[PDB]
């Protein structure tokens, strides 16, 4: 019981919208594994990060 | 009732995260209460445009 995963599926969700780089497969895909696993919130934001830099243009 | 709506934020959150006249602090506090009642998702994308347009005419 802790108050982190709270708010991490929060601010994990609001990041996943918030990327520069995240469409609405891979943001709307987030909301999805962020709403029903809250444990895996923040690594549902480090993997949309993680898509905001490989899905990004080089 | 809510029953999971997660494809509500994909549209909802990612509109209140960009729309045209808000700032950052106020999707920000919009897309966590989106979060925490995506029933009233409809809801709150509607109020990110309407509150944009106090800060800027749409």
């Amino acid at each position: 019981v802790d108050n982190k995963f709270n708010k991490e599926q929060q601010n994990a969700f609001y990041e996943i919208l918030h990327l520069p780089n995240l469409n609405e497969e891979q943001r709307n895909a987030f909301i999805q594994s962020l709403k029903d696993d809250p444990s895996q919130s923040a690594n549902l934001l480090a993997e949309a990060k993680k898509l905001n830099d490989a899905q990004a243009p080089k | 009732v809510d029953n999971k709506f997660n494809k509500e934020l994909s549209v909802a959150g990612r509109e209140i995260v960009t729309l045209p006249n808000l700032n950052d602090p106020q999707k920000k506090a919009f897309i966590f209460s989106l979060w925490d009642d995506p029933s009233q998702s409809a809801n709150l994308l509607a109020e990110a445009k309407k509150l944009n347009d106090a800060q800027a005419p749409k």
